[PDB]
């Protein structure tokens, strides 16, 4: 079989697994909470979801390690609350990818980041069986 | 003995070494420790015999901080192990550990970015990184090398790397390879939407040539380069690490020629000291182990030097080979890179042993997947993500790795052709 | 672990 | 075995290695040689057993010339001994010799000046050179270091040198030492009328700092600098050697950390390979032996690597450890430097063993002469000149060294206080 | 004229927490505050270059945040990047990085860095078209007591 | 004769020359060879008479490798043919061939990219390259020159080139031409989707000006430049080739003033020696022949120097003028460029003679197509592709070239107006 290079976009962690269900998202959020970390939600439409070099035109010397759309837009006690917020974000922005992020409150660093929602309207991604043709 | 002072209390600024030495018969251990030790004099303050070994002792030496040049791994190695392995009074001598006082650590820049800055720059969290060594090792043209890089990266791999002996040869000059690899990296980035990279080998004959190759990598905008620090030298490595910090480049470190110094148990320098010297000199990644069949070497020793090269504060643990408490005073950590034959069903073991802050390298070049390079990379990525997800759910990977692999294979056609 | 007479002898000296 | 080809005839451009390997029991020697060997493939073409050793064999490997980067000792060592000492199938492995084909040799600059250009620049002919290591090793201020240098050089010594661990410390910064040593060198030159020099240590943390120290030495007009190539690295050494050729500076090379790689007979890289790598990378002098009591190590082995690092054409001689004929195609030779406890009555032996093309180093700092540093230097110079004159007359130094020393002492008051 | 903002005061925020935040999280906070409608954000006065957040990582992440907020809102945005450093060479290098990123404005502590360093930075900013925000750290040590010291108005004129 | 040694066996590192000499009557051939030959002495080791010529002999001279400066074609030509064509004892003298030992070859960088790297960079495989010389030769403004370049490239030509005498004149300054040609190249690339190029003439009065023109070409991002090596000089050429390797630029070489040295059979230097000197100095393309009517010159001689400038290993073949076996030890090959009146029906002959690794140049400026420059370029491209396809099918081009051309013309309206 051949890995398809057409409409096969991916979003880093857990993006190569089948779309996670509510129970799986809940278990991941519980894992984040268990470690002592804070979960939050990021979202972006299809125009600002993938990495790009749009602003590299303004730079000189080098553009090493600079990529656009690394930041998404921010949307935290347990899995159920984060799931409710996931549904709320889905209703508010149906054409936007949702990403669950984790933040270590002591080190003040991001420790987690996995996609939990892919807009049905957008078709820039494949499915577990359509990834190979 | 003016140089054996068992009542001496080491200062907070002393550099401490733990030597495993086997003196010649008739030489008392106190005399041998005094010799190794011999205001600016090194002194043996502690000698312990090794229970279960033949005439083997651990000698603890304290060196004053004024003895060394600030921020110079070269000087540190010249002072500590310059001419001490040639003493006739010692049948065998092995440096086991070093204690770098914070006062000395603060004089070093350290790794250019570290693990957390690397994760933030690459926007990858919660999982180990994946890499492949482009194979065949040599003979491939820059165009074909770039084609292989693009094929492996588009599958889902986060990194690819040049072979350790690929610097600049008649078959493939370095600038052609850099250009074709840059095109491949950018194509794979556009196709998958994830940030990709390739460990471009900057190891060269002269520091000027090495800096020129780093400069070309910086001008292409590519993320990361590679260096052979034990063959290029600490002086060349430190220059490259300073350059990478200045210009925002990641630095992968390969430990070529390491077994010539850290293989024999009785003679040489233990890899943990070389790992601490690398972290001081600078490196974002450091090839730290081989997985032939399984992770080779005592697990505790591996865990010890992985913690020594990763954490900020490592307490003394003789079980794992930590002879001294090591405070890193906020020096950036180095990401360990486990390479070799990482088979798909062996991923759960390595994910359990290393965790998320490591790079698993398929130095075998994969190619074992009947479909191609890209599906093989996808299978590996699927397996790693499935193992990580299972571990996050509370599963015991060492007991359910096969079950997790099978369950992932049930829905992954690419992994199905890999699991067979 | 087992310490040889020399290692044990050294221990006695270190104790003294 | 695709990699064991006993009928293969090595090409005139192949790089040849002679490995002394001890395979694990049950592993045939042909299989182990095939593994070490494994168009661009290294191949084992010859295996000979070591008569008088336990399961020890010499494996001859042929590498194609296209495998290596031109003028890069770093790449050569990465390719040959990068990851081969870590093979589990080998109990022990030792690289004994290398054959550098002329085609490869011509891609290297080599030593900046060589022996003959050194003699012409220093205007010293027909005798060995003399040097001292300023002692105490550390703690001395730049002023006092310069005073010691001037006192030792005015006596008749041709060179003095910084201690191997003296680079730049709180007690003595490097630029102060360079300035005071320059004043001392010029004072001693004016006083004696002979050209003097001091091995200024340029070994530093970064290549930039090392080049800055070399630049300061060039701006002072002093003749020679020093480098630690096994700790600084081949990349740093090659940069320094290119700089020294460009700016007309001599380069003394110290082999710090050598015993960590060339001491054990079963594992490591023999010093002769490190000496050939140094000659390729560049160095006018290379500390080549210690004289504790007497010249240590098998004489034939020492003579072998001295000839390998000095002559232009060395024929294969297994008695002296030459496993391959080495053609240097007019690459400048490196002057061997024998250091350690060179006592006055031991000068005839070393003059006989080394000849005129060597530097005898009093690394003990002398100081054994009751009168002072300067008369001790004079005594040494008188002894060396008397031994050379006796050898030129047809005397057998190994049999009449004591007679020659006594006869010189009969007229030398300085040597009289030294001979006691 | 450069910022195309007329008829109103400008608005700025100091990214909080003061210290401990990673360059990524600092950039995230900058982007979140700027996208709301703020014209400027600024580094904390004591944020120059620390083990927790090196200066070049912060400059890069802040540049990405500034450009994202500009694209989202359509208004020109900026962040007072702290160029205050130990040596004039390091300070000019940080200003040079800001110039190479195309970001609008940098910051300096003139009473702690010194007038000599400030004048060099101001000449550089005029030469390269960069705005310069000045923070008066250590001012109360000289302009607080009514009987002794130098009144702030003299420091403002200087 | 101390310089005629018929029993001498040339070394593997000797530089060998084969001189065709006609001595004055009364001078024996052995004496004349001894004179040309006259540890560092050149020696005549072999003399053979030319069967079928009047008093003509081939003298073989062996020069030691130490005689020449590493990587210097200038020195090689100064040593070999500096002052030997002015000997009164020789009626005529002609250097026929050179043997460059691998040891010497390794000291040269060679062509910046070579044939294979060129093909990979341009992404063109399996066919010869096509070029045109913009005509009229002179008088055209930079704007009109660019217009002609764009019109010829959009038709399907891979390259265009400046006239040999077009460097920088009042009618067309060089920077205006570079800018307009860059615009034309980019327009043609966007229109056709194939990578295009134009041989920009960097030949200038001073090396500084030549490097400035190369720098402008590099700043425009254009692929290739041109140089006149026999008029600019080997020193200027070697500088340009090093620059092109450093900055990733292709280098086309034009052999202006060649007939002044390689035309007469009795006196001068044969073009094959100039081609080997160019390959050593550096050049990706080398104008190698003219096709006035048909490929001019003995086919075997042309094939010989084409193989000498293309292949890695050329065995001695006196039938094709190869007097010595030439090992290139992986030096990049040079692409031969056949220029002149390449008419459409003459394409099969040149495709058969040269193969795919050559550039056919329409130095006549085409313009013979009644429709325009672009359709004429298309006709040429169609003819070349049809001939290549026929050759790949097993057709005999020398016998079916007309049939293939007619068959291609049956479906190509552009070729129909060209075939008439």
């Amino acid at each position: 079989q051949v890995w398809t290079p057409l409409n096969n976009k991916f979003f880093e962690t857990f993006s190569y697994l089948p779309p996670m269900t509510d129970a799986e998202i809940s278990r991941q959020v519980d894992y984040i909470v268990s470690n002592g970390w804070t979960p939050c939600l990021e979202f972006a439409g299809a125009e600002s979801a993938y990495t790009s070099n749009e602003n590299c035109v303004r730079m000189q010397n080098t553009t090493c390690l600079y990529y656009d759309n690394r930041y998404w837009t921010m949307w935290c006690t347990d899995g159920g609350q984060v799931l409710r917020e996931v549904q709320a974000c889905r209703r508010a922005f149906p054409d936007a990818y949702i990403r669950v992020v984790g933040f270590d409150p002591v080190r003040q660093v991001q420790v987690s980041g996995f996609l939990v929602n892919r807009p049905a309207s957008v078709r820039d991604y494949q499915g577990p069986s359509t990834r190979s043709v | 003995l003016t140089y054996y002072t068992p009542d001496y209390q080491p200062k907070d600024t002393d550099i401490l070494a733990a030597f495993r030495m086997t003196p010649q018969p008739g030489v008392p251990p106190e005399e041998a420790g005094a010799a190794v030790a011999a205001r600016y004099k090194g002194r043996c303050y502690d000698i312990e015999p090794v229970p279960g070994e033949e005439n083997q002792y651990i000698a603890y030496i304290a060196y004053p901080l004024d003895l060394f040049e600030e921020g110079s791994v070269t000087n540190l190695f010249t002072s500590i192990v310059g001419n001490v392995f040639g003493f006739k009074a010692l049948r065998a001598l092995r440096l086991e550990d070093l204690r770098i006082p914070p006062a000395y650590v603060k004089t070093f820049q350290g790794p250019p970015h570290g693990i957390q800055v690397e994760r933030d720059k690459l926007n990858k969290y919660g999982r180990g990184l994946l890499g492949c060594t482009i194979k065949p090792k040599l003979g491939l043209s820059a165009k074909n090398y770039g084609r292989a890089v693009y094929e492996c990266l588009r599958g889902g791999l986060d990194f690819t790397k040049d072979d350790e002996n690929v610097n600049s040869q008649p078959f493939m000059r370095w600038r052609d390879r850099f250009l074709f690899v840059a095109e491949a990296i950018y194509k794979s980035q556009a196709e998958t939407g994830e940030i990709k990279g390739h460990y471009l080998n900057a190891t060269a004959a002269t520091a000027e040539e090495m800096l020129k190759r780093a400069e070309c990598a910086k001008d292409l905008g590519v993320p990361i380069i590679m260096h052979d620090y034990l063959t290029g030298g600490f002086t060349a490595n430190t220059s490259l690490a300073h350059y990478c910090r200045d210009n925002g480049l990641l630095l992968h470190i390969h430990r070529a020629m390491h077994a010539v110094i850290d293989r024999q148990r009785n003679h040489g320098i233990h890899f943990r000291v070389l790992a601490k010297a690398l972290r001081l000199s600078g490196g974002d990644h450091l090839h730290s182990g081989t997985v032939v069949g399984k992770l080779e070497g005592e697990r505790e020793v591996t865990l010890g030097f992985v913690d020594l090269m990763r954490d900020d504060y490592i307490e003394k643990d003789r079980s794992r080979g930590i002879y001294f408490t090591q405070d890193w005073v906020s020096l950036p950590g180095t990401m360990p890179v486990a390479s070799g034959g990482i088979h798909v069903w062996h991923m759960p073991a390595l994910v359990e042993i290393f965790g998320d802050d490591a790079c698993l390298q398929f130095g075998g070049g994969t190619l074992g997947h009947p479909w191609g390079n890209a599906p093989g990379a996808a299978a590996n990525r699927v397996a790693l993500e499935a193992c990580t997800q299972a571990r996050n759910e509370g599963r015991d990977l060492a007991r359910e790795g096969g079950d997790v692999i099978r369950a992932a294979c049930k829905w992954s056609p690419e992994l199905a052709a890999a699991c067979e | 672990g087992g310490l040889s007479a020399e290692q044990r002898e050294f221990l006695e000296r270190k104790a003294r």
